[PDB]
This record gives C-alpha cells, structure tokens and sequence, in this order.
C-alpha cells in the first residue's frame, strides 16, 4: 500500500501441498517494513 | 579579457579576517513531503 506518503510491506511465509492452486484455510498477512518514501504510484512490474 | 575565477594563496602569516575559515550553511524544507529528519527525542528513567 501507499497511504498518506508512506509506502508499507506486510508478508508472510507457510509450507504447502496443493499442486496448481491457491490453498483454502486462513492466515495473516504480518506487517514487514515501511518506508517514508513521498511518491506518486500508478503501476509496477515484478522482477525474476 | 577576464578569467572568471580569482585563487586564494593561504599562507600562515595572514591575518585574522584574512585568514582561511571553514564554513557550513545548514538548510531544511518542511511539510512538503513527510517528515524524515528530526532532532533526537530525550527519554525518562521507567517508572512502575
Ligand atoms: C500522481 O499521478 C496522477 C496521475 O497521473 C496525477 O493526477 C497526480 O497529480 C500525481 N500526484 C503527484 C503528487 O505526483
């Protein structure tokens, strides 16, 4: 997200078995970091 | 015809106002974006 000028992270990291799909049960998305970064944003790209 | 620059030449026998000093301007913006430098904040001894 990028709220107010900040931009934040929240992550999180679990071990699955379920072979093509996104798994059903529920977790938490913890916060991971923010930054005071103050810019505009409109897109963005993934990197491999 | 001029060269546009003029050298100093310091040498230890000048006199004070004539001279070498080294100097700083210290210069901040504010509220334009959000804030991200800031004096220290003092703390107290925990109390129970
Ligand atoms: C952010 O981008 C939008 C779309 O181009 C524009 O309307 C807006 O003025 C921009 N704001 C800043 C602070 O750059």
């Amino acid at each position: 997200k990028n709220i107010d000028g900040y931009f934040k992270i929240y992550s999180k990291h679990t071990p699955i078995n379920l072979v093509r799909g996104l798994p059903q049960g529920f977790s938490a998305l913890e916060p991971l970091v923010d930054l005071p970064i103050g810019i505009n944003i409109t897109r963005f790209q993934t990197l491999h | 015809c001029y060269f546009p620059l003029q050298s100093y030449g310091f040498q230890p026998t000048y006199g004070v106002g004539y001279q070498p000093y080294r100097v700083v301007v210290l210069s901040f913006e504010l509220l334009h974006a959000p804030a991200t430098v800031c004096g220290p904040k003092k703390s107290t001894n925990l109390v129970k």
